[PDB]
């Protein structure tokens, strides 16, 4: 259910339904995120996967996919 | 010179979540004060408060409320009500250089400043703080968090003056109309309610502590055994509008703001001098050619303040002192939001023709004799009403409101 | 309406503890930014700040300083300076209903709010909090803590508007003079400098983090590799006075406040819109029949803000070329204190005939081309100067100051 | 230092008066300018200085320099 709750996180952060959240969906260009949203979204991901994402690797998470890289790229 | 009128109200308070609920509470002398497990648990001696009885969770759009502390939420809900009450469409007030907002809080957000510091010192450090604490905790949060989503293009700032805060906001809004710089200014304020703030008043000995078993009797302005104010939270907003602009659009006008006093004691940091209040009331009454029919006193239920204010009233009015009541005996003391909330109570009294009672006077203070402190709801045609708001630092505000025509 | 002039000033800043030290620093292009072990130890990514280099121990009497946070201390010392610089003695400005004070901070005291909460949660509870936290941490602390000891009897409140705070204080003071309500209003502000407040800005990503090893280079407005502002603390105060009153006492007059803009973006919470600033500058210039010779930009050294302000300037002025410089490249960003401090820098430039440099522009941003951005101290006879201040919540202030006759 | 000296130091610092004003007969309120907030803080500062806890009922009676000296001498 990793997909389900990641879509829920992103959608509650940004106000988007699970369907709107696609592998290629951009937080900024598709789902309306500003820079503060992006900070909060990284926060919320770190909470769910109990991981610490460094500034350098966080700066490269920009779609569902760039972050799927963490959820299941590491765990 | 340009004249300023009030064309819309909105309120979230310990005695009601809109003006109809508030009206009923005022006529009934109904207390907004409840026992607080939060305050007790924090180690305080005062366990009573005037809480807003509304879960605000999810009432404001996520993208707007992410920036907001409770003071801003209460003021925002109040402003939505005031806009609807004034009959203003989005096209009428949005993206308009002549429409402004002046609204404040006394304290910003103690809760979120402490949250930010706790988070920073915890194991995640900066990552636990998140990006929204500044707008929640900054002193201008109430104006910033409203002017942005409501598309305000005119003036945009907060006045802060402790317990006089929102009265000064309304006064400054009047000045903007008088200077001809704005046609409408939304004015008011808000205050969060939390142990983080309240415990610092308890540490001063400023809060009621002897009446925790009977919360509704703790706030008791002018009673001989009063023992401090009861802290409260909430918000309020009024639509201050230039008179010809209001008449031309067929606005409903509650009253004209015919007087605004603002002075300073320059004396004691926490106790009122009295001559400051006298000058404030006299400044608000200057040029007002009708008598004050009703005075909403600041009256916080402190031993120090209640009768100093009465002595000032006696000096101002002499033998012709107006009918007086202290609505804080019902509502508690919402600090930065008190002034606008009391302006609204006064406007409802003016609009509906009654005086709200000064409750819980079981034994009237010796120094309060020979006055007309109203203790039962009294129907009366009022024309001109006055509301005082005073704060720490010796800061004084008075507003005088009068029916038109 | 009545004309308003500046007859005295006072300042405590990262680049000097009085106006003589500040003037020397401005002429030298001297940085006030140092490395902060406090910020680094708290866990922040930004380890640089614009600190006040002053031992304030014993400068303020016990009975007065017991109420004060650092914002109030800085503002109080600035006010002492400004009173002396204006030539005013107690019989003239004390106990005088025509003399007021409008001065604010952006954040109150995060330090003392966190102190209060920590003490309350400690093993001694309420007894550890002590009775002085409310006056330190309330939003109106700066006005309350100064109006009381200086015996101010006129207006007394704080304006708060994030990084526009003390500019709006000055503008409000001008309005009091214009309305005929006051002869003198002391206006300005202060801000404390502490990890408790600074870490929330770091959590937003708003502060410089790439230049900790070279602190004097970190604040670099208009440089292509700017990465956020450098936080600073301090205070400032100016004496705003009605023209005929000043002339009648033979006052020294720095300049007339010939314009004041205050507007609202109604758009984004943390990023400027541009058209808000355009309207604000234009409002401040309305009726001013001389060109702007120098513009002290708000210019904080953020990627998001610096160039938006330049685009606004281009729209306002077109082919005219006001000299521009961003003194925050030297001073850092003192938040609520920034407006009054920059007003003071601009008055010093007007009074002493020079343009302070915009420093640390190693590679000019491509979008900052075509503007007269001064990067070397330049002697020049100025007549009319402008200072911008903007803040979160889309709040904008502009002040325009011009030599008398 | 002695109890008396330590008490008088605390009182003078708290109330902003010179040591020569802190005589044993002096009343905090009537002679040394103390207000209600000063009273709170002065009890606090005595409690901290002498590692003691003063019940409110006892603290209400400590209205003079001598009263403070006597209490601290009698509660070690
Ligand atoms: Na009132
Ligand atoms: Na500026």
């Amino acid at each position: 259910t990793i997909e389900e709750r990641v879509k829920k996180i992103i959608g509650e952060q940004l106000g988007v339904k699970q369907e709107e959240v696609t592998n290629n969906a951009s937080f900024v260009e598709d789902l309306g995120a500003d820079s503060l949203d992006t900070v909060e979204l990284v926060m919320a991901l770190e909470e769910e996967f109990d991981t610490e994402i460094p500034d350098e690797e966080a700066e490269k998470i920009t779609t569902v996919q760039a972050a799927i890289d963490y959820i299941n790229g590491h765990q | 010179m340009k004249r300023a009128v009030i064309t819309g109200l909105g309120i979230v308070s310990s005695i009601g979540n809109n003006q109809q609920e508030v009206l009923a509470s005022l006529r009934e002398g109904r207390s907004g004060i409840t026992f607080s497990q939060e305050l007790k648990d924090s180690g305080m001696r005062s366990h009573v408060w005037g809480n807003v009885k509304l879960d605000t969770t999810g009432l404001i759009d996520r993208k707007v409320v992410r920036f907001m502390s409770d003071a801003s939420i209460y003021a925002f809900l109040s402003m939505e009500q005031a806009i609807a009450d004034a009959g203003l469409s989005p096209e009428a007030y949005q993206n308009n250089p002549r429409v402004g907002l002046i609204a404040g809080s006394g304290g910003g957000s103690p809760r979120f400043q402490v949250f930010g510091a706790d988070a920073m010192r915890g194991p995640r450090g900066l990552k636990a703080v998140g990006p929204y604490v500044v707008t929640k905790a900054m002193a201008s949060g109430v104006s910033a968090c409203l002017a942005t989503p409501f598309k305000i293009h005119g003036v945009n700032y907060s006045i802060s003056s402790a317990c006089a805060t929102s009265a000064h906001c309304i006064g400054n809004a009047v000045e903007q109309i008088q200077l001809g710089k704005q046609d409408i200014v939304f004015a008011g304020g808000g205050e969060e309610l939390c142990w983080e703030m309240a415990c610092e008043f308890d540490a001063m000995g400023a809060l009621s502590t002897k009446y925790n078993d009977t919360p509704e009797k703790a706030s008791r302005t002018y009673d001989a055994h009063r023992d401090g104010f009861v802290i409260a939270g909430g918000g309020g907003m009024v639509v201050v509008e230039e008179l010809e602009h209001a008449l031309a659009r067929g606005a409903h006008i509650y009253a004209e703001i015919v007087g605004y006093g603002a002075t300073s004691d320059g004396a004691d940091m926490v106790a009122p001098s009295g001559e400051g209040a006298v000058r404030c009331m006299k400044m608000a009454m200057h040029g007002v050619d009708t008598p004050i029919d009703y005075l909403n006193s600041h009256g916080t239920s402190t031993p120090v303040g209640d009768v100093k204010e009465l002595a000032a009233i006696r000096e101002v009015f002499g033998d012709k002192s107006p009918a007086i009541s202290a609505t804080k005996a019902m509502t508690g003391h919402s600090l930065g939001a008190a002034g606008v909330q009391e302006a609204i109570y006064s406007l409802l009294m003016l609009e509906h023709g009654f005086i709200a009672p000064s409750i819980n006077i079981e034994e009237l203070d010796e120094q309060a004799a020979g006055l007309n402190i109203v203790t039962e709801t009294t129907d009366r045609e009022l024309t001109t009403v006055m509301s005082n708001s005073f704060g720490f630092g010796g800061t004084n505000a008075t507003l005088v409101m009068r029916k038109l025509k």
